[PDB]
């Protein structure tokens, strides 16, 4: 199927305790594979998955250089984000950006992103044709006009398009046991007693592979997702994924409930019963 | 200016047996900004071997963590995942239901 | 493998 190479980069200043916070983090798919933290022993890229660390010197010297690029840039973002803004000095305040690419079944380039906010929200964003932005606001607009000015969009294209998604590639192959599988879930039912005339009927999904799947309750086949509680989708912490769905059961019309899981990783839906 | 709360979950990496070493797991999700506290307490007592993943975040920029550290369950042990952030008016306690 | 350059707000 389709793949993703994403990066996500978090900037935080800090008034008075040293120089910002810098973290990176890159992604394929659902799995990270490297980081590095401003404030970590090494000051490298690293590696956080198993398949990256046999690359080399060349790509680490290299990627530990660009990102202590991508953090010069954004402690200085910090410093023109809060004069944009007539903030002031003592303020502490958050910078982040994504981007990343993505290729369909057969590998080549499908589409690609930059995403950059300001306090939690947009600040300016690559439209999805690659060539011109959308600042959010009056203050992102000056930055708007200064990337266009300056052709920012042209070069940014030129790697989504090529060294990124190149390089998705080389990942997908490099690591082709982590990345080009799926565990489906393991699934399986609960049922408590909450009191003495009702229960709860909870459905589990677990050690599944990627993230993206589907949990739903029904009663008589009748789709409950105004009655469901549904979590959202945690890490195992071991590279898999957990998720869970729950109804409240009037007693005894526990034959009426069926969880319904839908995952990549199945064949067929799995239709679960208390029964 | 913007600021989320932080939805917790306790839960543990395997299935939980007693005498079987796990892992305790604090998933923190949807809070911002990146700014939090995050303990695991043992009957009610901070653990010292904690580990958190690398700060990421979402489509919406919320940022989310996972802090894990590893343990072994037992029938009369108590788990707990202690959480303060700036959108909580005192830090909040989320027990570890096992079974569950 | 990250993008090269990275211009500045």
């Amino acid at each position: 199927g389709s793949h993703s190479m994403r990066y996500f980069f978090t900037s935080v200043s800090r008034p008075g305790r040293g120089e910002p916070r810098f973290i990176a983090v890159g992604y394929v798919d659902d799995t990270q594979f490297v980081r590095f933290d401003s404030d970590a022993a090494s000051q490298r890229m690293e590696p956080r998955a198993p398949w990256i660390e046999q690359e080399g010197p060349e790509y680490w010297d290299g990627e530990t250089r660009k990102v202590k690029a991508h953090s010069q840039t954004h402690r200085v973002d910090l410093g023109t984000l809060r004069g944009y803004y007539n903030q002031s000095e003592a303020g502490s305040h958050t910078v982040q950006r994504m981007y990343g690419c993505d290729v369909g079944s057969d590998w080549r380039f499908l589409r690609g992103y930059h995403q950059y906010a300001y306090d939690g929200k947009d600040y300016i964003a690559l439209k999805e044709d690659l060539r011109s932005w959308t600042a959010a606001d009056m203050a992102a607009q000056t930055t708007k006009h200064k990337w266009e000015a300056a052709h920012v969009a042209e070069q940014l294209r030129a790697y989504l398009e090529g060294t990124c998604v190149e390089w998705l590639r080389r990942y997908l192959e490099n690591g082709k046991e982590t990345l080009q599988r799926t565990d489906a879930p393991k699934t399986h039912m609960t049922h408590h007693a909450v009191s003495d005339h009702e229960a709860t009927l909870r459905c589990w999904a677990l050690s599944f592979y990627p993230a993206e799947i589907t949990l739903t309750w029904q009663r008589d086949g009748e789709d409950q997702t105004q009655d469901t509680e549904l979590v959202e989708t945690r890490p195992a912490g071991d590279g898999t994924f957990q998720k869970w769905a729950a109804v409240v059961v009037p007693s005894g019309q526990e034959q009426r409930y069926t969880c319904h899981v839908q995952h990549e990783g199945l064949p067929k839906p799995l239709t679960l019963r208390w029964e | 200016m913007i600021q989320r709360t932080p939805k917790i979950q306790v839960y543990s990496r395997h299935p939980a047996e007693n005498g079987k070493s796990n892992f305790l797991n604090c998933y923190v999700s949807g809070f911002h900004p990146s700014d939090i506290e995050v303990d695991l307490l043992k009957n009610g007592e901070r653990i010292e071997k904690v580990e958190h993943s690398d700060l990421s975040f979402s489509k919406d920029w919320s940022f989310y963590l996972l802090y894990y550290t590893e343990f072994t369950p037992t029938e009369k042990d108590e788990y707990a995942c202690r959480v303060n952030h700036v959108t909580l008016s005192q830090p909040k306690i989320v027990k570890w239901d096992r079974d569950m | 493998n990250l993008v090269p350059m990275v211009a500045t707000v």
